[PDB]
């Protein structure tokens, strides 16, 4: 709620 | 750098928000319409016939089926926004 | 020519995003 | 082809 | 309680 | 051999774990 | 099925708790080396030489500077304890 | 021959 949501490794867009 | 303009898209996805957005409704529209818990049995079940289950073995045995199950209406409205997204951010 | 580059950074989006919803149902469930 | 924010 | 996955950033695949 | 099989799975992960730190460090700095 | 092992590690790695345990070390130790701080202050003036500020970009001009900067005590103990891991899993 | 033991 404070910091950045990053997506998890599951997230393949490049590669 | 066309492997290198993808992360340029990536970037400015995630820091404008537009992932924290997209990846939530998809999790509650897909889960709205039962395809959540449709997709969680098939896992479930695929992994109790084959001893060794591997997450890119079980992939291979479901993605393609899971695509489809996904609902006309979702699978729309996620392509329009992140086509919009992608519209803006792209240049001329 | 554009437009084209628009609809694969689409289609490849919407599949990470699809590919990470499915990641997330196979990690949790294995719990 | 480019990408500006 | 529940497990903790990996970012993006961990490139372990390709 | 299995001993040089190890040798690189370690690198490579060790690798990923400061990869992703830099990745971390990367998107926190644009805060 | 080189790169289907890279899946089963990862996976074991991840559900075995192993992957939590070791990025936290690494955080709380680089954190305290002050490497955080150096690796963050190198980020910020190699994205102000450049308009363009995208991650694969400045990584391949960061990373190889910041990996040596890593205290010999922490790439050793977390490389030990990842080869210790791998040891494990990996059958004879 | 590589094997993946849990």
């Amino acid at each position: 709620k404070e910091s950045i949501v990053l997506p998890t490794v599951g997230f393949d867009f490049i590669k | 750098d066309t492997a290198q303009l993808k992360s340029q898209i990536q970037q400015y996805l995630v820091e404008s928000g537009n992932y924290e957005l997209i990846s939530n409704e998809l999790k509650a529209r897909l889960l709205q319409e039962g395809w959540v818990d449709k997709v969680k049995d098939l896992t479930k079940s695929e992994m109790n016939i084959n001893e060794s289950t591997n997450f890119t073995q079980i992939l291979s045995t479901v993605e393609p089926k899971a695509l489809e199950m996904v609902s006309d209406s979702t699978r729309e409205t996620v392509l329009k926004q992140i086509r919009e997204f992608l519209e803006e951010i792209v240049d001329t | 020519s554009r437009k084209d580059f628009i609809d694969t950074m689409t289609r490849e989006l919407y599949d990470a995003f699809l590919h990470e919803r499915l990641y997330l149902i196979y990690m949790d469930s294995r719990a």
